[PDB]
Parts: C-alpha cells; structure tokens; sequence
C-alpha cells in the first residue's frame, strides 16, 4: 500500500537467498549433500 | 558427502560378516544335530526287532 518500490525486496527477502529457487532444482535435503546419513530402505533400494 | 558414502557401505559390510559368521555356527549344530539321530535310527531298530 502506498509504496509499491521496497515492499517487492521485503519480499525478495523471505526466501534463504535473495532471489527464488529454480523450480527445477531440487531441494536442500534430497541433493546428497545433507550431512545426516539416510534411512536404510533408501539407501537399500 | 564422499566421505559419508564409505562410512555408510563400510557398516554394510560389516553387518554381512556377522550375519555370515552366525549362519556357519547355525549350519554346523544342525549337521551335528542330524548325526546324533542317526546314531538313535540303529539303536532302537535293534530294540524293537529283538
């Protein structure tokens, strides 16, 4: 409302990055860098 | 994430050894088991045809 410059970075903000994720990209978690070692049926399949 | 990699297949393979080490154990007793009834079989068909 009434200013329509700055509220468009606010919203840049929110996401981790200043800019949106690719949706093609996967995520943080499914990329195999997560440190946490998986389940046993994943990794077994 | 390499490192993660070789940690995760290492207790894979360690796990494999052991259940390989129990199954041989298993293995031997049945056998040993299976021989002490034949030596019963002889014994006690001596019995009942006497």
């Amino acid at each position: 409302s009434k200013h329509l410059i700055e509220d468009l970075i606010i919203e840049s903000s929110k996401f981790p990055a200043a800019q949106p994720p690719d949706p093609n990209q996967p995520a943080k978690i499914e990329t195999d860098y997560w440190p946490c070692p998986p389940s046993l049926a994943v990794v077994e399949t | 994430s390499l490192n993660r990699r070789i940690q995760l297949v290492e207790e894979e393979l360690d796990r494999a050894q052991e259940r390989l080490a129990t199954a041989l154990q298993k293995l031997e007793e049945a056998e040993k088991a299976a021989d002490e009834s034949e030596r019963g079989m002889k014994v006690i068909e001596n019995r009942a045809l006497k």
